[PDB]
């Protein structure tokens, strides 16, 4: 289960240095549900090729 | 007698009447090839085709 979809890395605003330190953040590949249905397109080596 | 002019005698004004047949060439730009050579052994694969 292998996806592909553009995103942006995060670009944090950074202004109040001390809150933004306090608050953990962090940026992954995971996905925490599986994309939505009708939302995504199946492809496989035949369809490629075709 | 044969029936056809194999030999004609022509006055030099008559000499340019035979071009009338209509011909066709190609250019040096275009390239033709047998594309026979390249069914040589036949290893490949295809996109699927019933």
């Amino acid at each position: 289960q292998v996806y592909m979809h553009r995103d942006m890395l995060p670009e944090p605003r950074l202004d109040d240095i001390e809150r933004f330190r306090q608050e953990g953040f962090y940026y992954t590949n995971m996905l925490e549900a599986p994309p939505e249905i009708d939302r995504v397109v199946q492809y496989t080596y035949e369809i490629a090729r075709l | 007698f044969i029936n056809k002019r194999i030999v004609e005698r022509v006055r030099v004004g008559q000499i340019l009447a035979v071009l009338n047949r209509r011909f066709v060439a190609y250019k040096g730009k275009m390239r033709i090839m047998d594309i026979t050579q390249s069914l040589k052994m036949g290893t490949k694969l295809a996109a699927p085709t019933v």
